[PDB]
């Protein structure tokens, strides 16, 4: 069973034990509902919105302006809020080829900022998502192997350096990373 | 359309039918 | 006379089976031959008194 | 014709005697006519508990009877008293005309109508239900359904694969009372070295059965081109065999008699076996916290007898040519070196280069795997907690580097020579630190270099360039050092 | 092209393992053997050659045997050889139509043959009983056809005809040795089996030095010498089955494909001996009939004369085989002409068959050029010139060796003819080599 | 495990509870998105299942089950499209592309939300000791 709110127009499951698939589906239905309530035209178009993009760009630029001011802690917070707004206040039917590149372009700077700050697990998870969503470049494996070496995982670091060199064998930084990985692993094994 | 087990069943059924016909024709003469 | 000459030349060029292969060959073929012959002989032998009683 | 049956027992004795001799003779003739050292075979049964010994324990007269029957029949023959042709038969008379006349025909009808089709159908339905790998059809269907709807965001672990295994249909045929939750609980009890209390004889059965299940799961996961699930299955196989949960310091916790509460609390830098063997023979015992010489010798003998791998030369080879050309069929040829965790590194330049080359003869290039198929088998492993007895194994699988997908089913090797682990080469120690290659006992021809050849299953691409691969050779018994290398084929035309 | 909806066994979608094939072969053989021992119900022209060649016995449900199937197969083989059907490999629907026309004509042939045998045979003219007696043969022939189709679709180790013929040959060989029947002609009871009578005379006679020489010769019934000779000939034929010429070949379309192409000694083993046997059987039958019908004619006297029955003083007398060494030592000219004829016939038949069946060296060279393979140490333009030096000699010598083996077997007096032993051996060796090259238990 | 019956449950609830009109369109769009996702999934999974079957590692009835699901998905999508036409007039050509986009968008959103749970599994598995601010304190 599942109850329907009156003033909020959001459906919730009144049961005590609900599966995971049912919860994900009810959440998706709530998202679609609260988007359709706001979008006024009945024949909506996959054309992206403009005011939302302007606000997201404003937040991202206000976050980037702190880098010139040499404030490294709150710029990360502003970029995180920008990414959250881009993931929250955007309708699902908007174009994919315009919704994914903005996420990449913001997540890249957030990764750089987390790596400069000193958080390596958050940065590693961001690299893993950005790599598994369809962005494979030699500038990703450098940072991923850097993180894996900073938190002491040497077999995975070696595999990452090898796969990074299998795509751009002329890179000058992945080679030094591979040398360091081999040295650390030889000290770890013997 | 037809499985191997169907062929085996058909063959055994035909053989048993012929044998039963023979033994029935043999016992009918002995009965009368 | 040249017929036998070509024959013996071809025979000298062939590949004859050695012991470790001939034993496997004779084992397989003999087991198959016996497995067929015993089945045939048993089916032929059993059906004589059955055919006497039934028919 | 019109036969005449034996009415005085004058012919069937000889027929039965011949039928008996033709079976007795060959059996009597047959009865009158009738490389890899294992060190753990003795040390394993000394550490196995009695509860597993009891499980492993619990779960010619034809010739003599034929000869005595032959003697009886021969004495009976000797005890007997003895123009157109009158044909006859050898069978006795009461078999066809006495009081046993309908018994023969009813036995024929029964044995032809009931026993034959029933048993044929039973055999057919029993042989049609299993998969060519060796698992049930329902089990394979469950595995395929598990891998069809699998969220790539979820991370694979050991608990996930145990939860997947607990739904096997073959666990239900053994004990129809238990539920999959009970099977998952028993598997967790086994891995975490816990006491089930009452269902030990079911824990042992399902644990011994998980072998074929994990092999079939690995096969299916490689068939769906999934690398993470394959690696997880191999790691779970290791954990099930060694009865230990997967942790960072596991190579040193698989050892026979250590106490985790002391080792984990005291030291935190020893993670492998080489790092352990860096220390002296008494410091190792003091660190592992056992302090018993007669009991330290056994763990030091186990810790320096498990195999580690190392490559000497790896490259792609095509049989009969000198290079890789577009649309040709190459394979992978590896020269590995099975070494102990205690021995130092020998430079690759010391190899005489004579053991690494391939012979170029037609009998050798018609099939390049016959020379690999001559190596000795792998010895018995040291697994005191696994119910049955296992031989070692190495599972080698190859994938791509552009997309990262497994591109063929895994090859499982079983023949390899562990000659470099024998105790005659004990001078070659890591702690002596005196450049033991210039030693009076060191001869570079005594060390063996094994070979591994993996068929590639796909021809070279029609283009020209360098295409990189990734080969992984993992063990299925220990937590040793595996192989993980990348190599490229230079299709050059 | 037409419409056809008739029962047929469906082929397996995947490969069947070796054990599931062996068990099905055994079960089909058991059914086919049980079918031929049960007589008909309505029962109340002896052609022994046809019943011995086509796996048939009279007075049982297996009277026709595989005769209609083999006749339809030969008819369509001739129709395809004469290029009248013009079957092209570019279409599969045409092949399916041909394969279904095979059965739709075979069933009509079965019906016609059954009607002819019932209306003409020695069963008797006097209607429902006749309908039942025809329906029995109908259903038995349908079952035999379904069994052959099952064994040929993929559930069996091979075809059905060869398996059934080899089974009959082996059954005859074993019944001539372990027969439990006896014969009483003045002297007493004597078994019709070699080993049975051997043991009987060794046990009951109590005169071993005489029982041995009496049971070993047995001029009237099978003895032990024939058993020894047939075992020796079996082993020798099994040894001459492994002879093969292996020339090394390599590929050029996809490199890295090295192999070996074998050219056996028994290149066309089964064809020449069976064709020659059928020819001699038909000639003997025609000569016997023409000699029986006519009392005396010059040309009829020349072709063949029969007397105490066996042919003598005629053309058919020369072609008839020698019984034992006595007939050989008696008249040398007959032995010379018989050996020359039987060897030349086999050699010429083997050469003609390799020229007809499409296995000539030129066709093999065309297939080599098609697949792209070459000979290892030779050029491209020389594969045909090399095969011409190998294949014809192989065929000729295989035929000559088969003929010599048949003559030696029929002369040494074995339990069965050399043709039968060789055919059964080749049929079983085919299954053995298939299981070996494919890989199975 | 589907969003098929959830739409029917909401539909049956609509006739009694007087729910809004856009909730039905939301559930319908979700069902169409799931149908498109499943169709693409089967379209990419067909060759691997076929090869596993030909090799002899899947059984004989699972292949028939797969070939039946292949057309069951098309039947369900046609039913969804007919219902879409019924619910709003002249909304059949845009419905399909809108569903095609929401499929990818919601899959990406799921993958992005999964990282918060993905982050603690690795801590548990590698025994990391991390204080506040995400730094390592060994």
């Amino acid at each position: 069973t599942l109850e329907y709110n009156a003033n909020s127009k959001l459906i919730t499951a009144s049961d005590a034990v609900v599966a995971l698939s049912t919860e994900t589906n009810i959440d998706q239905i709530n998202v679609l509902t609260t988007s359709l309530i706001g979008e006024t035209n009945p024949n909506f178009t996959p054309q992206p919105n403009e005011a939302l993009s302007k606000m997201i760009k404003g937040l991202f630029e206000s976050g980037m302006k702190n880098l010139q001011q040499k404030k490294l802690n709150e710029a990360l917070k502003n970029v995180s809020l920008a990414i959250e707004m881009a993931q929250r206040k955007r309708a699902p039917w908007e174009a994919f080829a315009i919704q994914l590149p903005e996420l990449h372009f913001m997540l890249r700077s957030k990764i750089d900022l987390c790596l400069i700050l000193g958080k390596h697990l958050e940065a590693l998870q961001d690299l893993d998502f950005l790599l598994g969503t369809g962005l494979i470049q030699p500038d990703v494996f450098v940072r991923k192997a850097d993180c894996l070496l900073k938190l002491r995982q040497w077999e995975e670091a070696r595999a990452t350096c090898e796969r990074g060199l299998a795509l751009a064998p002329e890179d000058m930084k992945l080679r030094a990373l591979l040398i360091e990985t081999a040295r650390n692993l030889a000290e770890y094994n013997g | 359309r037809v499985d191997p087990l169907v062929v085996l069943f058909l063959a055994v059924g035909f053989i048993f039918s012929v044998v039963a016909l023979h033994v029935i024709s043999k016992v009918a003469g002995k009965l009368f | 006379v040249e017929f036998v000459r070509e024959g013996t030349q071809f025979l000298a060029k062939c590949k004859k089976p050695d012991l470790k292969e001939y034993t496997k060959i004779v084992k397989a073929v003999g087991i198959g031959f016996i497995a067929v012959g015993i089945i045939g002989y048993a089916i032929k032998l059993i059906h004589i008194p059955i055919r006497y009683v039934i028919v | 014709t019109n036969y005449e049956y034996d009415e005085a027992s004058e012919t069937w004795p000889s027929f039965i005697l011949t039928g008996l001799l033709m079976v007795v003779g060959p059996m009597t003739l047959l009865q009158i006519y009738q490389f890899n050292e294992e060190v753990f075979k003795n040390l394993n049964e000394e550490y196995t508990s009695d509860e597993i010994k009891q499980f492993r324990r619990k779960f010619n007269i034809i010739i003599i009877v034929g000869w005595i029957l032959v003697a009886i029949l021969l004495q009976r023959i000797n005890s007997n008293d003895a123009q157109s042709t009158s044909h006859g038969i050898a069978l006795p008379r009461f078999l066809v005309d006495g009081s046993a006349s309908p018994l023969l025909v009813v036995c024929y009808v029964a044995l032809l109508g009931l026993i034959l089709p029933y048993f044929v159908s039973r055999w057919w339905a029993r042989t049609q239900s299993y998969t060519k790998k060796g698992i049930h059809n329902v089990t394979a269907s469950n595995f395929v359904s598990n891998l069809v709807n699998y969220k790539p965001s979820e991370i694979v672990t050991t608990d996930l694969i145990l939860h997947w295994l607990s739904f096997a249909h073959e666990f239900k045929q053994f004990f129809p009372d238990l539920q999959p939750t009970d099977f998952e609980k028993l598997l967790q009890d086994h891995i975490n070295r816990r006491d089930s209390g009452k269902l030990n004889n079911a824990k042992f059965r399902i644990v011994a059965k998980c072998h074929s299940l994990l092999h079939g799961l690995l096969d299916i996961a490689c068939g769906f081109r999934n690398l993470d699930i394959a690696l997880g299955a191999i790691n779970t196989f290791k954990c099930i065999v060694q009865a230990v949960p997967l942790t960072p310091n596991c190579q040193i916790l698989q050892l026979p008699n250590v106490d985790k509460e002391h080792f984990i609390t005291k030291t935190g830098d020893i993670h492998t076996l080489g790092k352990l063997f860096t220390l002296e023979d008494a410091k190792i015992g003091e660190v592992l916290g056992i302090k018993d010489q007669a009991k330290l010798n056994e763990t030091l003998r186990v810790a320096s007898h498990i195999p580690n791998l190392k490559i000497i030369k790896a490259d792609f080879l095509v049989p009969g040519e000198n290079q890789v050309t577009p649309s040709s069929t190459p394979y992978i040829s590896l020269k590995v070196l099975v070494r102990s965790a205690k021995q130092p590194l020998i430079p690759t330049s010391l190899i005489p280069e004579e053991n690494l080359t391939e012979p170029q003869d037609f009998e050798s290039q018609r099939d390049p795997f016959a020379m690999m198929s001559k190596q000795p088998l792998v010895p018995y492993s040291f697994a005191p907690f696994f119910p049955t007895k296992r031989r070692g194994s190495w599972c080698c699988l190859v994938s791509s580097q552009k997309d990262g997908k497994i591109l063929q089913t895994p090859i499982i090797i079983e023949k390899l020579s562990y000659k470099n682990l024998n105790d005659d080469k004990d001078f070659f120690d890591k702690r002596i630190k005196m450049d033991l290659t210039k030693h009076e006992k060191f001869d570079i021809n005594d060390w063996e270099i094994g070979t591994i050849k993996i068929p590639l299953g796909q021809p070279a691409p029609e283009t020209v360039g360098d295409f990189f691969f990734r080969v992984i050779v993992k063990s299925t018994d220990y937590f040793t050092t595996d192989l993980d290398i990348t190599m490229n084929m230079k299709v050059r035309d | 092209p037409f419409e056809s909806f008739l029962p047929e066994v469906i082929a397996p979608e995947r490969k069947v393992p070796y054990n599931q094939k062996l068990i099905w072969t055994g079960v089909s053989l058991l059914i086919f053997l049980i079918l031929g021992q049960i007589p008909l119900y309505g029962i109340v022209d002896p052609l022994y050659w046809l019943r011995a060649m086509l796996a048939s016995n009279r007075g049982t449900l297996l009277e026709l045997g595989v005769s209609p199937i083999i006749t339809s197969s030969m008819i369509f083989q001739f129709l395809q050889g004469t290029q009248l059907l013009q079957i092209r490999p570019e279409s599969k629907q045409d092949r399916e139509l041909f394969q279904i026309a095979q059965k739709v004509c075979a069933i009509i042939l079965i019906l016609g043959q059954a009607l002819v045998v019932v209306m003409t045979g020695n069963y008797g003219a006097p209607l429902p009983i006749c309908l039942l007696l025809i329906f029995q043969l109908m259903f038995a022939s349908l079952i035999v056809m379904l069994l052959d189709e099952l064994l040929s679709k993929g559930y069996g180790l091979g075809s059905g005809i060869s398996l059934f013929t080899a089974t009959n040959i082996a059954e005859q060989i074993f019944w001539r040795a372990f027969a439990p029947t006896t014969v009483n002609s003045g002297r007493g009871k004597e078994f019709e089996g070699a080993v049975i009578a051997f043991f009987h005379l060794l046990a009951v006679r109590k005169d071993k030095k005489r029982a041995l020489v009496e049971a070993f010769y047995r001029t009237n019934l099978p003895n032990m010498f024939q058993v020894l000779m047939t075992v020796a000939i079996f082993l020798f034929v099994l040894y001459l089955q492994g002879f093969r010429y292996e020339l090394p070949i390599r590929s050029t379309k996809v490199r890295g494909q090295i192999g070996i192409y074998p050219i056996k000694l028994f290149y066309t083993s089964n064809t020449p001996i069976m064709l020659q046997s059928a020819l001699t059987s038909n000639i003997f039958l025609i000569s016997q009939i023409l000699f029986q019908k006519y009392p005396t004619n010059p040309l009829i006297r020349l072709i063949g004369v029969w007397g105490i029955q066996m042919a003598l003083s005629g053309l058919a007398y020369y072609i008839q085989p020698l019984m034992s060494l006595s007939e050989a030592l008696l008249d040398p000219i007959k032995t010379i002409v018989y050996i020359t004829f039987v060897l030349g016939s086999c050699a010429v038949f083997s050469k003609t068959w390799i020229e007809i069946s499409g296995t000539s060296p030129r066709d093999i060279a065309k297939q080599f050029k098609d697949q792209g393979m070459v000979i290892n140490g030779k050029r491209e333009t020389s594969i045909y010139r090399e095969l011409k030096k190998i294949i014809p000699t192989a065929a000729a010598f295989g035929g000559a060796t088969i003929g010599a083996l048949s003559v030696g077997s029929d002369l040494l007096g074995t339990l069965g003819s050399g043709a039968s032993i060789l055919m059964a051996t080749t049929t079983i060796y085919g299954y053995y080599e298939a299981a070996a090259k494919e890989g199975g238990f | 495990n589907d969003a098929h019956d959830l739409y029917f449950q909401i539909k049956e609830m609509s006739e009694n509870e007087k729910i809004h009109e856009k909730v039905l369109k939301a559930a319908l769009l979700n069902r169409g998105a799931e149908s498109v996702r499943r169709s693409l999934k089967l379209k990419e999974l067909a060759p691997q299942i076929n090869l596993l079957y030909k090799n002899g590692s899947i059984g004989e009835d699972y292949w028939k089950r797969f070939e039946t699901e292949v057309k069951l998905i098309e039947l369900e999508f046609k039913d969804t499209l007919q219902e879409a036409e019924r619910l709003q007039p002249g909304w059949v050509q845009l419905f399909v592309m809108v569903c095609k986009e929401i499929c990818f968008n919601q899959a990406l959103s799921r993958r992005y939300q999964s990282i918060l749970k993905r982050k603690e599994v690795c801590i548990k598995e590698w025994e990391l000791k991390i204080n506040n601010d995400g730094r390592l304190v060994n």
